[PDB]
């Protein structure tokens, strides 16, 4: 309930996908949208992929 | 970005390869402990084969 | 026809990675992943 | 004023800031009886009484007069309507108007309609 | 439509690596969900003329637009000029929009609660252009449900056809589908009262008319579709008229009109599966 | 049924509506095939393969519909899609819809970094099949633009995704070898000689068609010296493999090069590296035969 | 890749033909190479007629293919010998 008061706060879905990049994907509606043994020199790098698409 | 806390890693090295290398390379190792200790042996009796 | 045009006029791709197929720190590339050579801005302007 | 009054209350941490950004805002007092319809609705959603609540108004008393008259008739009327609630909620409604009595926020003329 | 677009789009999606999971009408009416049925079926609509030769021309007769709330049985015929309903390029495609734009002002001129929260369309055939001026007309959801109702049928009132024929301009007509079958029954039997009546006007209009006015006693008002009767007059007529409808389907399946049950005979009524120069 | 039908007598007697008909109805059945029914994906094949030229028409809105099962959250579902693709290239291409099947490929390419495995060997799949349709000077995006992107895929562990792109390394290796420099070629040498300890013998036979494709393209001496480098150093159980393909590169290529450093490393004392020798000698005379 | 066990008839070839999977699609099947598949396999029997029909005379796969002997078995002509439907024993 907090989760949804809070997006309820923030002036509704359609404002909140109207400061993020919603209306360049051309999607008809938010509602189908979902999120998601090895050898290395080094592995603890992090991922700029995500914090990629983020932004 | 830390970037003076990253990792250690180079450009140009090539990773780290197949674990069949490292293990060969640990026979190499190993055959090269053998052939000190023969040498420190200096015994007559350990010869190689022409199949190795 | 003076078209000049004030360009990003440094192309993060990862060197490693673009001539060899592969980049050590991978997922921590601080530049971007491709093997590409099209011309570049400042390039077609020269040409 | 639903949504204004919710956004408000959650938002704020008192009851002390939640009257001041409520006087901060400044509703007129044509809806001071939607105010304590939407005091009382808002402790009737909870499944444990707070004292945030009654605190904002026994607060509302003591500010103005007005808040205190349509607590008074309000509390008549949720007389005239106790059985329209549960169990939990005429718990937090009694609690409500336990919070207006001991604190002495209302009056015990208006308790004639008991 | 454009294919560079699409890559454009594609590289975004694939570049936030998002997806699309996503890939009755006549009773919700009362249970609690506003329906406004708007179907441009009868939109592009034209009379019959012959001359003195042989060829027959064709007639730019007033196309209306039906706009059915079924819960109170409100048609709001949307009329156009006889002008606007032929002439243009495109009339599956621009004078749909004309007419839709025409109804999302209509929308918008009505208040919020006048419109509804769904809208009974009929079959996707030249639903893309309405589809394309719905952005100012979102409270009504456009869709083809199982329950449909007849609104090819829906100009057959005396009165509605004369105020849509004696319109040079779109006039934009508003009236009761059903203004005597709502004062007597429910939401849902008065549109499923009105479905029958647009059905059996549909089916065979002269049993429709014998069935809905069987004497000058149905005469209805200016603003009204449906015969003025009573209670027990207007549930006679609704029967003679679901008879008529079920024997009109028998007669086109090769079947009985006793052989549908009770609710199938519900649905069957309620529209749903059983000159020139 | 209509499948059946369809093959036993033609789509010459179905007529363009009830042919459209038939269309709606089979993407109908595509949208609700909820199961893992590949006879209705095939059924799908043979009905447009016997419309033939006559789906010119109907491709623009086919692409578009699986284009739209390809944004789906399913990955089966976006997998049939590319199993459609790879199933409907052939009949793209009879048409010879080149604009089409450069803009397919291209939003294919954009495709290239999927997540899933499946959907991954069943985009390769497709793409196998659009290179074997287009031609060879009129794909975009052209061979050099496309075996960069290639080369890492060839680094995944899956085998049906290695399996699908071994193939489309062997197609590449086979008709294009002017697009690919041979340093990028013996990198994909170097990559293979990993990817030749993978558990399908199809894979590995695969492997040694493109060590003789790239061996037919590049020349045969960097790829000896590298084989005659790895066949001593794996030791394992593998590497007989090694020597099918070293046997490959010298029967493509004329083994009377490769005959002395083979005769020069059957000098090494290693005690595999003899064996490795002599197994490529007994393959390679049964595969010379005369 | 052969077996000491698995001996597969023995008995003379007919005009049942033989059939290979495509877990063992193109190896010879007597020496299982790759070098000129010149001659069809014939299994003598009820080996293609009945339960297995369609099948693979090697391992037991769905059988897809034609099997084929192989110019090197047909040199000393290993195509006359019969069936190699593996019976298992
Ligand atoms: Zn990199
Ligand atoms: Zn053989
Ligand atoms: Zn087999
Ligand atoms: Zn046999």
């Amino acid at each position: 309930n907090y989760r949804t008061d809070m997006i309820q706060a923030l002036g509704g879905v359609e404002g909140i996908l109207e400061h993020t990049l919603f209306k360049g994907t051309y999607f008809p509606t938010w509602e189908g949208l979902f999120w998601e043994k090895l050898t290395n020199a080094q592995r603890s790098g992090l991922n700029q992929i995500p914090n990629r698409r983020f932004t | 970005m830390d970037f003076q806390h990253r990792p250690g890693g180079k450009t140009g090295s090539g990773g780290v390869a197949s674990s069949s290398e490292s293990n060969r390379d640990r026979r190499e190792r190993l055959r090269q402990l053998a052939l000190e200790t023969i040498d420190i042996n200096k015994d007559p009796y350990f010869m190689k084969n022409h199949l190795g | 026809l003076r078209a000049t045009v004030r360009w990003d006029y440094q192309p993060d791709i990862c060197k490693d990675y673009k001539e060899t197929g592969f980049c050590g720190f991978g997922d921590s590339c601080k530049f971007l992943h491709d093997r590409s050579d099209y011309k570049h801005g400042w390039q077609i302007e020269r040409e | 004023f639903r949504r204004t009054i919710y956004l408000a209350i959650q938002s704020s941490l008192d009851f002390e800031e939640c009257a001041h950004k409520l006087l901060k805002m400044e509703f007129p007092e044509s809806q001071t009886k939607e105010l304590c319809n939407m005091i009382l609705d808002c402790c009737a959603q909870q499944r444990t009484y707070e004292k945030f609540f009654g605190l904002l108004a026994g607060r509302f008393c003591m500010l103005k007069k007005e808040y205190m008259e349509s607590f008074e008739g309000i509390f008549k009327e949720q007389y005239d309507t106790i059985h329209r609630l549960e169990t939990n909620k005429l718990r937090n409604v009694a609690k409500m108007f336990a919070h207006l009595l001991y604190t002495d926020s209302l009056p015990w003329s208006v308790l004639e309609c008991i | 439509a454009n294919p560079a677009l699409y890559v454009l789009r594609e590289r975004i999606r694939k570049g936030l690596q998002l997806y699309s999971s996503e890939p009755q009408n006549y009773g919700e009416l009362f249970s609690n969900q506003i329906i406004w049925f708007v179907d441009d079926t009868n939109v592009y609509r034209v009379t019959i003329h012959k001359t003195f030769e042989g060829n027959l021309t064709t007639k730019p007769i007033n196309g209306a637009i039906f706009i059915f709330n079924p819960r109170t049985g409100q048609l709001f015929l949307k009329i156009i000029h006889t002008s606007v309903w032929a002439g243009q390029k495109r009339l599956g495609q621009l004078a749909k929009w004309k007419t839709a734009e025409e109804v999302a002002a209509l929308i918008r001129s009505l208040p919020v609660e006048e419109q509804p929260k769904q809208i009974i369309v009929t079959r996707k055939g030249m639903l893309d252009p309405l589809e394309v001026h719905l952005l100012d007309f979102p409270n009504i959801v456009i869709k083809g449900s199982e329950l449909q109702l007849p609104f090819q049928a829906c100009l057959k009132v005396e009165k509605f056809g004369d105020l849509i024929l004696k319109a040079t301009e779109p006039q934009m007509v508003l009236f009761n589908l059903y203004d005597d079958w709502l004062k007597t029954i429910s939401s849902y039997t008065a549109f499923s009262r009105l479905i029958l009546i647009l059905r059996a006007l549909h089916v065979n209009n002269d049993r429709a008319k014998v069935i809905l006015k069987p004497d000058k006693t149905t005469i209805t008002e200016p603003h009204h579709i449906w015969p003025t009767l009573t209670d027990e007059e207007w549930i006679k007529v609704e029967v003679q008229l679901k008879d008529l409808i079920l024997a009109d389907y028998g007669k086109k399946n090769n079947v009985n009109v006793a052989s549908l049950t009770q609710s199938e005979i519900r649905d069957i009524i309620l529209g749903m599966e059983i000159f020139s120069s | 049924t209509i499948e059946k039908i369809m093959g036993n007598l033609g789509a010459a007697d179905i007529d363009h509506k009830l042919e459209e008909q038939l269309i709606d109805g089979i993407l109908y059945a595509f949208q609700e095939q909820t199961t893992e029914d590949s006879v209705m994906l095939n059924g799908f094949g043979t009905v447009v393969n016997a419309l033939g030229k006559r789906v010119k028409p109907y491709l623009p809105q086919i692409c578009g519909t699986v284009l739209w099962r390809l944004n789906n959250k399913s990955a089966k579902v976006r997998q049939q899609a590319a199993d459609l693709i790879s199933r409907t290239a052939v009949v793209m291409k009879t048409c010879q819809e080149e604009k089409l099947m450069g803009h397919l490929g291209v939003v294919l390419y954009e495709y290239l970094g999927e997540e899933y495995p499946e959907v991954l060997g069943s985009i390769l799949g497709a793409l196998k099949a659009i290179v074997n349709v287009i031609g060879m000077h009129k794909m975009t995006p052209p061979i050099k633009d496309l075996l960069p992107r290639l080369t890492p895929i060839l680094k995944n562990r899956h085998e049906k995704v290695q399996e699908n792109c071994i193939d489309l390394v062997g197609r590449i290796a086979d008709r294009g070898a002017e697009y690919v420099s041979a340093r990028e070629w013996m990198r994909i040498c170097f990559e293979l000689l990993e990817l030749l300890k993978a558990h399908k013998k199809a894979i590995r036979r695969a492997t040694v068609n493109t060590f003789g494709y790239i061996a037919k393209a590049i020349g045969p001496h960097d790829v000896l010296a590298t084989l005659l480098n790895n066949l001593k150093v794996q030791e394992r159980q593998n590497r007989v493999c090694t020597t099918v393909a070293i046997a490959i590169v010298a029967e493509t290529c004329s083994p009377f090069t490769v005959l002395p450093a083979l005769m020069n490393e059957y000098r090494v004392p290693e005690l595999n590296v003899q064996n490795g020798v002599l197994k490529s000698l007994s393959f390679l005379f049964e595969y010379i035969g005369e | 890749k052969h077996h000491p066990d698995l001996i597969f008839c023995r008995k003379q070839a007919g005009v049942a033909i033989g059939r290979l999977c495509e877990k063992c699609d193109g190896k010879c099947v007597i020496c299982d190479s790759y070098v000129r598949p010149c001659t069809l396999v014939r299994i003598c029997d009820e080996c293609n007629y009945g339960s297995y029909q369609g099948r693979c005379v090697i391992c037991g796969g769905p059988g897809v293919s034609d099997a084929y002997y192989c110019k090197e078995c047909t040199i000393q002509e290993k195509d006359r010998d019969g069936c190699p439907k593996i019976v298992n024993l």
